[PDB]
């Protein structure tokens, strides 16, 4: 992951999801697109 | 190395014959037919710039083809900065 | 409603849909001019999480929320009911709408702690180790801000943070 | 940003003199909204109606087919083969085509236009030549048609060809 | 934790103060008295 | 269509779709035929054939799918929407593929 | 049949021969004594100049007071020129070059440009819509030392119309202007002479759009 | 898959640009050249023919041959050897509606227009916009008196372009 | 059988 204040999708396969009280960015195609809300 | 075939430069020949029409080597140039033999819709087309939206009749396909084409331009400019 | 059933006989699978009894809305609404079933019965700002009778009419058999375009509710009231259903399950007020357990799963015994007006999911809340100063107190949210405009019969408004 | 620490007398003045938006007694969304003002019909829409009317008037044989998601190369190849037999492939939007049939002789073709549909038309009813071209793809169905202002199904076209 | 640098209600970094509900009501009560005073001094 | 092209009709042998176009309960069946007869789905398995036979007998529409394993899948689209038919159909693909290998 | 609409035409709009923003000198060549009184509130209060559009249709509105130095000018100049099309866009400077010297001892160094609230900083226009320029202008306005926001002729007009609407329909019978002018409760003892005109919308270098 | 490219008639070469394209597909380069050269033997050498290549899974090709590009017809009809660098600003050649009708009479025999079965009126209209790309101007009637004068002035413009073009080359060397 | 001011 990468703690980001402003989550932003980096491609079409990224999808925002709310888990464990904070928004996450998951991308199976590009694992480096994963983000965590800081 | 590869180039287009040489084209003659003759004001009389170009008017009388069209060189690019014939493509077969054994063939001959096609002379132009007289004015009457051509159909009526040939000499009534828009040789100049395309007609504007204001000059097109709304109850026509070409009126909305132009308008739809312009709307595609607007989206591209808006998406250009994105 | 509509039901879907599959019967397998002779290594052949058959899928069919059978229509069942469909409940009907009660006649003569108090406010026929209302756009959604909430203000049609003048129930706006007059329901809470413990009113499971109202909430049970907008939920699926497994406790899931129903789509807004099916129930016909407005966006403002659909969100309010969406939070009331979440707080109803967390309070244990809907014991017949438990999640579907796949075969081969037996839930273990877990600490049963009574709770109500629980805004967040219990598993996604971190403890408040440092309260902070009086002017910068870290409060505990109680209830939901979507129910702020509900009818209050006391002069003191609803305290959403403790 | 309140960078400087306002005097408490001034701070109370700011809090008392705060904007208070007017709140209607009944929410506007709950009231029955006025009917949407009418607009002018689109010039393209009325152009389709004139074009559609010509199709039903000039040619007598109209074949209703579902425009399956065939590849463009295969869909153009079939169109050329139909062109050898002078069979056109007209496609019109259903939102303009259905209302035309609602006020017309061919009022019973309404259920046939559900989804992606296309119209096969020809001045002469060359049904037998059209069927064999459609037999190349088993997944292309012929919903129905109308020959000499008579409503017929796919079975009638088979009987008409024979 | 929670130190206020310097003195509480003076200096650059001061302790924040907030207006309560009855603080607004008391000021409004005073304003209505003075608003009526402006009426009797107009005649 | 996009979701179904990812899986592929590898175990599928025959697909047959029947419906009555004049009846007003075949919209879901026709939409299922529209997605199955797409270029993406058919390109995955050329051997798998898609059959569309029109009838005017006033009967309820149904879809018959034959697999290499011999099992048959019957989906009556009279009271099943297009998404439900696709979801049920796609699930059987994974089950049969696992049994095959 | 999707409902299409005609698109506006920008053919009648002319582009200057130098659409890009000109280079901003770091310091004035010759310092000059200002004619303003020594008591300067250069960043305090509403702006009284460059508050309206002149040539273009889009501009960056300043919602607070601050000083712009050479670094801020370079940030705007480089960003706008790179992100805009010179053929269909042009920009002009709505603020003067840095002229007020700031002398700070290290244990006259740099010049700044004071800007008040409500002043246009950079104004753009040409054969373009607002959505095209709203992208980078918000990016540029985010980097300014004061609260800034990209506006157009319509958005700025609408914003002022909304503010006028709020004052008219405000249900609160007590306003800052009424109390301050009438010295109700002896409030002028804790107020300022400038507050008689600011009417509570300004506090130091900050502007409060929500204050009526 | 299907690959489309413009290949000179009777002048196919095993190397680039179409060489590596077929090499990636694995289809035999020499077989394609032998078939194309002998099939386009009657067509004059150097004529640009848009070619369509069909690739079977067994690396077997069935070439498809169409009509030459319209720009070839238009330049030949006006005598132009090289199109105008900037269209609109300057006029390269001059063609008549009689020339366009004879061009559209054969150009309509290609795969694209034949499959659509559009009337010849549409084919003439699309070629008119094509001449505007090359800079050629479409005039309804034209005689020999003014055709030899316009072509005379075009050469003066061509000579001017040579001086400018060589100047850039000379400047590039000095860099 | 519900009055205008009826509330469940
Ligand atoms: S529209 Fe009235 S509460 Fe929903
Ligand atoms: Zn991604």
């Amino acid at each position: 992951f990468k703690n980001k204040t402003v989550l932003k999708k980096r491609c079409k396969d990224c999808y925002l999801v709310k888990r464990r009280g904070r928004w996450y960015v998951y991308c199976k195609t590009h694992p480096r697109h994963k983000q965590r809300q800081m | 190395a590869l180039k287009d075939p040489d084209v003659c430069t003759d004001p009389v020949q170009l008017t009388t014959y069209a060189m690019g029409v014939n493509i077969y080597k054994e063939g001959q140039d096609v002379p132009l037919k007289p004015d009457a033999e051509y159909p009526e819709w040939l000499f009534e087309m828009n040789l100049g710039p395309p007609k504007t939206l204001e000059e097109l009749d709304p109850e026509s396909r070409e009126y909305w083809r132009r308008l739809r084409k312009q709307n595609i331009w607007r989206h591209n400019r808006l998406s250009k900065n994105k | 409603f509509r039901e879907v059933v599959e019967t397998q006989e002779g290594k052949t699978t058959i899928i069919e849909g059978r229509i069942t009894a469909t409940p009907k809305e009660s006649p003569n609404p108090p406010n026929p001019s209302g756009q959604c079933p909430i203000c049609r019965w003048n129930l706006k700002h007059k329901y809470n999480y413990d009113d499971v009778l109202l909430l049970s009419q907008f939920i699926r058999p497994h406790g899931g929320m129903l789509p807004r375009k099916i129930t016909g509710l407005c966006q403002e009231e659909h969100r309010k009911i969406e939070e009331c259903v979440k707080m109803a399950h967390r309070a244990g007020l809907l014991p017949n709408h438990r999640p579907r357990l796949p075969e081969g799963v037996v839930p273990k015994s877990k600490p049963q702690l009574n709770r109500y007006l629980t805004r967040w999911a219990p598993g996604s809340v971190k403890p408040i180790y440092k309260k902070g100063p009086r002017w910068n107190r870290v409060r505990m949210p109680v209830g939901s801000p979507l129910l702020r405009d509900n009818v209050c019969y006391s002069r003191t408004p609803w305290k959403l943070y403790h | 940003r309140h960078r400087r620490v306002m005097h408490f007398q001034r701070q109370k003045l700011m809090a008392v003199t705060e904007y208070i938006p007017p709140k209607p007694a009944i929410h506007p969304s709950c009231l029955p909204s006025p009917p949407s003002p009418p607009q002018e019909e689109i010039g393209l829409i009325r152009l389709l109606r004139r074009e559609i009317a010509a199709v039903f008037q000039d040619n007598r044989m109209i074949a209703v087919c579902q425009n399956v998601a065939l590849s463009a190369e295969d869909k153009l190849l079939m169109r050329h083969q139909l062109r050898k037999h002078k069979i056109l492939m007209k496609v019109f939007p259903n939102q303009v085509l259905k209302p035309f049939l609602e006020d017309s002789k061919y009022q019973n073709l309404l259920p046939l236009f559900v989804g992606h549909n296309m119209l096969l038309v020809s001045e002469e009813p060359k049904v037998k030549e059209m069927v064999r071209i459609l037999r190349t793809v088993p997944f292309l169905p012929l919903l129905g048609g109308c020959i000499d202002d008579t409503i017929l199904s796919r079975q009638g076209f088979i009987n008409y060809s024979k | 934790r929670g130190r206020i640098p310097g003195r509480q209600w003076i200096g650059k970094h001061r302790r924040p103060r907030f207006v309560s509900l009855r603080a607004k009501q008391n000021m409004i009560r005073r304003l209505e008295i003075e608003a009526e005073n402006h009426y009797w001094l107009s005649m | 269509a996009a979701a179904l092209a990812r899986l592929g009709l590898r175990p599928v042998k025959q697909v047959r779709v029947q419906f009555c176009p004049f009846e007003k309960n075949v919209e879901s069946t026709r939409t299922f035929l529209q997605t199955v007869s797409s270029e993406k789905v058919r390109s995955t398995n050329l051997n798998c054939s898609v059959i569309a036979d029109v009838r005017h007998d006033g009967s309820e529409p149904c879809v018959d799918v034959l697999f290499g394993d011999g099992h048959r899948l019957i989906m009556r689209g009279a009271h099943l929407t297009a998404l439900e038919m696709l979801t049920a159909f796609a699930s059987h693909i994974r089950a049969r593929d696992a049994a095959g290998s | 049949v999707k409902t299409l609409l005609p698109v506006p035409s920008f053919e009648d709009v002319s582009i200057p021969e130098k659409p890009k923003l000109r280079f901003i000198e770091r310091a004035p060549l010759v310092p000059k004594v200002r004619r303003e009184p020594k008591n300067l509130s250069d960043i305090r209060g509403p702006s009284t100049e460059a508050t309206e559009f002149t040539e273009g249709n889009f501009a960056i509105l300043a919602l607070g007071g601050g000083y712009l130095h050479w670094g801020h000018f370079e940030m705007m100049r480089l960003t706008i020129n790179r992100s805009m099309d010179p053929k269909n866009m042009f920009a002009i400077w709505r603020v003067p070059a840095p002229f007020k010297p700031i002398t700070r001892k290290s244990v006259i160094d740099h010049y700044v440009t004071p800007v008040k609230a409500g002043r246009l900083v950079v104004e753009m226009g040409g054969r373009c819509e607002f959505e095209e320029v709203q992208g980078f202008l918000d990016q540029v306005a985010h980097k300014l030392p004061f609260a800034a926001k990209a506006v157009s002729r319509g958005t700025l007009e609408k914003m002022r119309k909304d503010q006028e609407e709020r004052e008219r329909n405000n249900q609160n019978p007590w306003t800052f202007e009424r109390i301050a002018t009438a010295n109700m409760l002896g409030i002028r003892k804790v107020l300022s002479p400038y507050d008689l005109t600011h009417k509570g919308k300004y506090w130091g270098k900050f502007y409060m759009p929500k204050r009526v | 898959g299907v690959i489309r490219a413009i290949v000179r008639a009777g002048l196919a070469m095993p190397g680039p640009p179409l060489g590596p394209v077929l090499g990636q597909r694995g289809v035999s380069i020499n077989q394609f050249c032998k078939e194309f050269n002998e099939r386009t033997k009657d067509i004059k050498e150097g004529i640009p023919l848009p070619t369509k290549i069909l690739v079977k899974p067994d690396r077997t090709f069935e070439i498809k041959i169409g009509q030459p590009t319209v720009s070839y017809f238009l330049k030949a009809a006006a005598g132009i050897e090289k199109g105008a660098r900037q269209t609109g600003k300057e006029v390269a050649g001059l063609v008549t509606l009689k020339h366009v009708y004879e061009i559209a009479r054969i150009k309509a025999q290609d795969e694209a227009f034949a499959l659509q079965d559009v009337p010849l009126s549409s084919v003439v209209r699309s070629i008119i916009g094509s001449a505007r790309s090359l800079g050629i101007r479409v005039v309804k009637d034209l005689s020999s008196e003014e055709l030899a004068a316009f072509q005379k002035e075009r050469a003066i413009f061509l000579a001017a372009q040579k001086e400018a073009d060589l100047a850039a080359q000379e400047e590039a060397a000095k860099k | 059988s519900y009055l205008p001011g009826y509330v469940p």
